[PDB]
């Protein structure tokens, strides 16, 4: 187990994720404790501490998987990313709940040594919400308790850190109900029309009660002493991400034009406007794709029509939707 | 008799009077002589709408021949104190307090129907008693006259010397004349 | 007493008064002397029907002996402002204010019963005060009289000189006489 | 073979479709850049080649299915039209979510690699839409359940589709076929979305200075999807995370006057010509006067049923004639006029003698 200090964990992870450093701080120390504490408890006085499971709650395209991947990028121990929809009744109607342990057998390399420190992670856990449904939750909760169960190869379930993260739909509305409203007076603080519209109501402050109200099994809801809070996005972080990945959207756009032999010249100024379009559609980092894909459609239907189109210059007017691609066609 | 109206919301059907249904859309009605009881209703309506949505604008329709100065001031002071912009639409007559409340609306949100009539005159008062009491009340009615003229100048932009000159006697102004004067911003003719 | 009525819609049974039940069918009633309070209700109803269906045709029955000029202008200006056509069907009598609203209806949608009576008269106003005040008020009523004549001339199509002449004294007109005059379009006799 | 430009592909689509240039170019551009991905497999930091799955939407009779029909006959890669209604969650008895992949294999000779290159279109996507914006208490397995089940494939996964034989074996070496290479185009008529966007765009208030709008009308269908945004999709019932998976959103204007006057004859397969071809076998000619065409065009509009309505109009007019010609021989031709279409007149019958 890597087990670095919280400082190292956050700093080494920041390299690949921008904007999620707030939640990182919490998760950093969280996982740090779990490995260290359990591995070398040394029969601590009045041992009560339960597995330091951390919850993950963020909307779609919030970088849940990215934070899960970066967390598992340097972690030598296995991570065995799994799903909650794939799970069904225990080999009655479909897939059994032992498939999560089966994904661990692949990552652990059939090594009990690796199995015991397996960081079982799940994604989109919010699709089993009670309304199979609640049955999968209970059959899932059984393993969360740390009940040794083979898939066949015996697997150590004790000390398995759970960083499961779901894109809970309707989470803010439930925590919005808990929030109080303003009064009606001349010396009263009406704070807003609504309360979960300025900041993410869900990922600022959460208590186990709020999760139970959502419609989840109370035992599982009160099974994780720690929690997290993912920030949807940031305006500053949206311009950096535009060209941060190895095959970033803008990069790939130019690479696609380069296949024909055209350069995709782009202006810094245009970038700012682009961020606003994504912030308005409110579809996450992935959302930005649609904005430029449509904008480039004209350029993806002009460059082919005219050959020998050396490059294409995009200005702030083009992202505003008034200007037409400035073809730089020449000799 | 006040007719009943059905909203037929998604949750279920509800029955509201004609006035309550419009109140849901941030609309307040000022009808009849201005007095403490009816004025208190407007104040309560303004505060309630503020809590529902302190950002959405409010529309105050004014059809009154005037009334109590104190009651009117409670409405005017409330309109400016709250955050939402209280629009104003004259629907035919504003003699003394109707124009103060029509000209005390947010900039760019003061309207008037095509055939509306707006007037402005100095506040009328009545009191009897000893000479000392008369002198005290005379100063009070003179102080109010100045504060009212200052309010019109602020919202209309005209100098105080012109307001005082125009309020000495009854002055009738049509929709077009009021726009140039500064009492209103636009004259609504058609949708 | 106002009798109650049940709609018996698909959703279920809801009880509406005789007046509110007809309001759902784009019908508004104007009965009695015209005043700010009753006129304001008509305005509220007209606006409500507009939002419900801005394309349907509204119907306004008028049986009134007249009233406040300012109150009538609020209704007339409202009818012309909104997009839906406001049909008129005079029942009983229609005095000066009632006739203006009747003439103000959408072209081709003005009706009257066979035994209906329509009278057009000049504005009746009263005021007391000094000579200066009388001179100011006299100009105002004379201005309103000119605007009302222009309104009738526009809808009826008759020249302004004829309107002022016929409005000097009380002139009663039957259904057939009104059609030739231009106040209405068709006289409903039977279904 | 030579990675046809967007213009080189739209040319064939224009042969039949009349006016769907927005969608035709969207597919042309997508198809164009898609082909490059197959050839751009070099590990030169140009491997990601992410795909923005399109979600074709619009009123009925807007040539939505038609596009796939014509595109299926042009694409050099195996193209398979699909439906989101029949395939259901494997757990519950019924067809399995993976069977559609097998359909591609059937037309691809089970060459998984070649299959991967192919595309996957899914018409009728408005059906799977969640019962309500918020899930109901009763699981909608024939709905959002399938939506999530397919979602992972859209993101990218592998499918263990079986081979053509080998039943004896317990799992018969289930063929592994990639999904990230198989582009996805979601088609569908979003009936009711117009009201959603209508309120989302502006909620008619009350007052002189309000934004009062028609309570309920089917007159705004025309270009009713040019302001649709992911939020409105969610309201319709398309699960938010599912919406994000498909960034591109196409729009299909209801119809135009020129397209209706042109579609009767202009397209390769023209309703008029279809009856004329049948009439030829009978031994008669179908002369459609130019005014006749404009008449039918107008008639189609009232039905508000899409281009399909056109067929009904002609069939109604050409009912007595088609019932008489066989029994009434000696008919050289049947001239048509605008009055005939209107119904005031009866189709002019011609006789050589
Ligand atoms: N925090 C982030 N930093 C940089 N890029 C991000 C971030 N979050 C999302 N992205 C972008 O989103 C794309 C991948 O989206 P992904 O499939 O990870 O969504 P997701 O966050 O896993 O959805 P969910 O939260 O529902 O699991 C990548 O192109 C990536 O650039
Ligand atoms: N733009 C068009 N040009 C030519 N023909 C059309 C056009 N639109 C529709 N059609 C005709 O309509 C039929 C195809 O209907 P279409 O694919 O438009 O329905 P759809 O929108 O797919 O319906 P649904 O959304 O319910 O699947 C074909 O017979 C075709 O001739
Ligand atoms: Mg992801
Ligand atoms: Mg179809």
């Amino acid at each position: 187990h890597k087990l670095p200090a919280p400082k190292e964990i956050r700093t080494i992870l920041d390299q690949y994720v921008i904007g999620q450093e707030r939640a990182k701080k919490v998760l950093a120390v969280a996982v740090y404790n779990h490995y260290k504490r359990l591995n070398q408890r040394d029969k601590k006085d009045d041992i009560e501490l339960g597995k330091s499971n951390i919850l993950m709650i963020g909307p779609t395209g919030s970088g849940k998987t990215l934070l899960a991947e970066t967390l598992a990028r340097l972690l030598n121990v296995p991570f065995t990313i799994a799903d909650a929809t794939t799970l069904t009744e225990a080999g009655y109607v479909g897939e059994d709940v032992e498939n999560i342990i089966q994904k661990l057998l692949q990552k652990c390399d059939y090594d009990v040594e690796k199995a015991q420190m397996g960081i079982v992670y799940i994604d989109e856990i919010d699709k089993i919400s009670r309304k199979s449904g609640e049955g999968v939750q209970q059959a899932l909760l059984k393993l969360i308790e740390g009940t040794v169960a083979s898939v066949f190869l015996q697997v150590d379930t004790r000390n398995i850190l759970f960083i499961c993260g779901g894109a809970f739909a309707g989470l803010e509305r439930v925590i919005q109900n808990r929030s109080a409203r303003g009064g009606i007076g001349f010396n009263a603080e009406v704070r807003s029309q609504e309360m979960g519209k300025k900041v993410g109501e869900a990922f600022k402050e959460v208590e186990p009660e709020d999760l139970v109200k959502f419609g989840l099994i109370p035992e599982f809801v009160g099974r994780l002493p720690v929690i997290a809070t993912l920030d949807e996005l940031d305006e500053a972080a949206l311009m950096q991400i535009l060209t941060e990945p190895k095959n970033a959207l803008t990069k790939q756009y130019a690479k696609l034009f380069e296949m024909e032999g055209v350069d995709l010249e782009f202006r810094p100024d245009a970038l700012k406007a682009v961020a606003r379009k994504a912030l308005e559609r409110k579809t996450g980092a992935r959302g930005l794709r649609s904005i430029l894909e449509g904008i480039l459609l004209d350029t993806m239907y002009e460059i082919p029509s005219q050959q020998d189109v050396s490059k294409v210059v995009i200005d702030e007017s083009v992202i505003d939707g008034s200007s037409q691609p400035l073809m730089i066609y020449e000799n | 008799l006040v007719p009943m109206v059905v909203e037929q919301s998604a949750r279920g059907e509800r029955a509201y009077d004609i006035y309550s249904r419009l109140l849901k859309e941030r609309i307040i009605f000022l009808v009849g002589q201005v007095e403490d009881y009816m004025a208190n209703l407007v104040v309560a309506q303004l505060l309630f709408l503020e809590a529902e949505n302190p950002e959405k604008d409010i529309h105050l329709y004014i059809n009154s021949p005037g009334g109590s100065v104190t009651a009117g001031m409670s409405i005017y002071d409330t309109m400016q104190f709250i955050k939402p912009n209280v629009s104003t639409t004259c629907i035919g007559q504003a003699c003394s307090m109707g124009a103060l409340l029509l000209a005390g609306g947010a900039a760019g949100k003061r309207y008037c129907l095509p055939h509306s009539r707006m007037m402005i005159h100095q506040p009328l008062g009545g009191f009897q008693g000893q000479a000392s009491d008369i002198e005290i009340h005379a100063k009070e009615i003179l102080f109010i006259k100045e504060r009212l003229n200052q309010i019109l100048a602020h919202h209309t932009g005209q100098p105080l010397d012109v307001i005082a000159r125009d309020t000495d006697r009854d002055r009738f102004m049509s929709g077009d004349e009021a726009v140039k004067y500064g009492l209103i911003d636009k004259v609504m003719t058609q949708r």
